[PDB]
């Protein structure tokens, strides 16, 4: 299962 | 032997055409077991092993949701970045984002990864420590002020060192018949007349699994990477993967060559001599 | 800007034998960007039902992306795998040897 959401670089 | 779990994101813009391609996949160690494209007709994760299928319906919507929000941040990356180093509207670009989990053979946490790319070099990497950021240049260390004031690297930690396993774990159970599985290299060897006095002798390995091989070539005992060429490990298409080595030998001498084959199902590693 | 030539091998999923059913490979690793062309040959004209498999990426960024047709070798047949990027001056065609 993959992460919850990225950050904005 | 050791396990991972390991997903891969593509962004690439389109100049003048619109919205950026999108392309994840996952995999655990030499496995592929999801996927999501753009360019797809779904826009759902979707299954691409057997042993994930059997996931429910609130898995695959929230991975599909999640993956989504990966789509976005990138392509608000796309623009940022390009903003970031001054680049034009004329060209496309490249975000590339991987992210996993290791554990060892006891399946407990071994380390976790997150590394960012930009045109196909390192942008920002995680540390091994998980705790602190390796930016490539200036406008990295832009993203990297922002990483830290969002405390990314905390809730990443959290990701890589526990959910990440959690799932490893689960998907190494349920694909235990063919994740858990060691396929032995079939091994042969050729041989090419290179010129009278040439001769090149070709070292096969085909049919294995996991991915990971040594195929070395030795003179008289000693290692040579001399006059030696070594392809791509590739796929075979059916799960398993095949290899080759090659050296250009003096007609006459083959039988001081030998090629020696290391992998996970030769407890003993092999030695193979022309004829 | 990163730029990387593909690495191109055509090759049999199984050993192979004249009039038994198997599969022709063209992988193409090691490439940036990853807009690429490939496809498959069969005796000069390009093959319809070609499969690919999802992008996906190695250690150093660099693409990889394995393109794969059902196919009975025969004697007469030539096989091979045309490929087009932005690091080749003109296309590569690689014709497909038994022993690569």
């Amino acid at each position: 299962g993959v992460w919850i959401r990225t950050p904005p670089a | 032997g050791s396990h991972s779990m390991r997903y891969f994101f593509t962004s690439v813009s389109r100049p003048g055409r619109g919205e950026p391609r999108f392309i994840a996949v996952g995999y655990v160690d030499d496995t592929q077991f999801v996927r999501f494209d753009s360019d797809a007709a779904s826009q759902r994760m979707e299954p691409r092993a057997p042993w994930i299928e059997q996931e429910g319906p609130e898995y695959w919507d929230g991975e599909t949701r999640k993956v989504k929000a990966h789509s976005q941040t990138h392509r608000v990356d796309l623009g940022t970045l390009r903003g970031y180093y001054n680049q034009s509207e004329a060209g496309s670009h490249t975000v590339q984002r991987m992210y996993g989990c290791d554990v060892g053979s006891d399946w407990r946490f071994l380390r976790g990864y997150h590394q960012y790319a930009y045109d196909g070099k390192d942008y920002i990497a995680l540390k091994e420590d998980l705790r602190s950021w390796t930016a490539a240049d200036m406008a990295a260390q832009t993203t990297k002020h922002k990483w830290e004031a969002a405390h990314v690297a905390e809730q990443l930690r959290a990701y890589l060192e526990g959910t990440c396993v959690e799932w490893l774990r689960r998907y190494l159970e349920n694909g235990k018949e063919t994740l858990q599985r060691t396929d032995a290299p079939k091994t042969h060897m050729t041989h090419h007349a290179v010129s009278d006095h040439e001769a090149t002798l070709r070292c096969w390995a085909l049919s294995f699994y996991p991915a990971e091989i040594t195929l070395t070539w030795q003179r008289d005992g000693e290692d040579q990477t001399q006059d030696t060429e070594l392809v791509e490990t590739r796929p075979a298409g059916d799960g398993t993967f095949q290899k080759w080595a090659a050296v250009v030998v003096p007609s006459g001498q083959e039988q001081r060559y030998t090629c020696h084959v290391q992998h996970e199902g030769l407890p003993k590693p092999l030695t193979l001599r022309w004829e | 800007m990163i730029q990387r030539t593909p690495k191109i091998q055509v090759y049999s999923r199984h050993p192979a034998e004249n009039g038994k059913s198997n599969f022709l490979n063209c992988y193409v690793s090691g490439f940036h960007p990853s807009d690429i062309e490939v496809d498959l040959l069969k005796n000069g004209e390009r093959i319809e039902k070609v499969e690919h498999s999802d992008l996906s990426f190695s250690k150093d960024w660099s693409f990889y992306l394995l393109y794969y047709t059902e196919f009975t070798p025969t004697e007469k047949d030539e096989y091979a795998c045309r490929v087009n990027h932005v690091t080749l001056s003109q296309p590569k065609i690689v014709k497909w040897d038994r022993d690569m």
